[PDB]
């Protein structure tokens, strides 16, 4: 095929923005200052890019997966692409709904090649503003 | 045909293992820096190209400030995660 | 002030 994406469809795609905030002190979870400008500006930067963007706030780790399982089970064809952005607390492989934690590959895997057929070639990209990990980078001088 | 975990792209806050850092006013370093990049060169650089200038930003025009001494004085860099089997520009031909 | 995620 091209040396480049497609980008000439209908529609640009779906952005979902995941922001999730609070979470229940069950989880020892702290409130996320400072994710609303994170999310209002990612609105923004893919509204003139010409998305769909729908944000969705203080979703449990259930409603991830079922909002998910929604969004790939959608007619994709006529869209170029599908951005997907979650902003949570976060380990390795792990985003945290707000009552507990999700698994990174449950969610992407909805969005496969053999699961998601209107997105088969199509640029699914994953933003994911999350620890992966509690290591400290101190930096170095040059 | 083509295999089923192509044409993904993973775009992380942090190096893998890290701690991901966020300013309690502005908001996260990653976005911060990916909504400038987007909104500056969208229309004319290719997105792995957007991305490093994100990977740029995170690593020097930022570092960590907290009152707490075991969380102050610490730097990010991203991590782009490529499965994507052509390039990607957000203008049209 | 920066905060961990």
């Amino acid at each position: 095929l091209d040396n480049s994406y497609k980008m000439d469809y209908p529609e640009m795609g779906l952005c979902i923005i995941i922001n999730n905030k609070n979470f229940h002190k069950s989880t020892g979870m702290t409130s996320r200052s400072g994710t609303d400008v994170d999310a209002a500006n990612l609105r923004e930067t893919f509204r003139n890019l010409k998305y769909e963007v729908r944000n969705k706030n203080d979703l449990t780790r259930e409603e991830i997966v079922e909002l998910m399982r929604d969004v790939s089970k959608e007619d994709h064809s006529k869209r170029s692409s599908f951005v997907c952005v979650l902003l949570s607390h976060g380990e390795e492989g792990i985003i945290f709904g707000t009552n507990g934690p999700v698994d990174l590959k449950k969610i992407t895997n909805f969005f496969r090649g053999d699961r998601c057929r209107s997105l088969t070639g199509k640029p699914k990209l994953f933003i994911i503003q999350a620890c992966r990990g509690t290591e400290l980078d101190c930096g170095i001088e040059t | 045909k083509i295999p089923v975990e192509a044409d993904f792209l993973y775009a992380y806050s942090t190096a893998p293992g890290y701690y991901s850092w966020r300013n309690s006013k502005d908001g996260s370093w990653f976005i911060q820096s990916l909504c400038a990049m987007l909104k500056q060169y969208a229309d004319k650089l290719e997105f792995m190209h957007i991305l490093t200038r994100v990977n740029r930003k995170v690593a020097t025009e930022f570092e960590s400030f907290s009152f707490d001494a075991t969380f102050h004085a610490k730097k990010q860099i991203p991590c782009i995660v490529s499965m994507l089997t052509k390039e990607l520009y957000f203008y049209h031909h | 002030v920066d905060v961990a995620d």
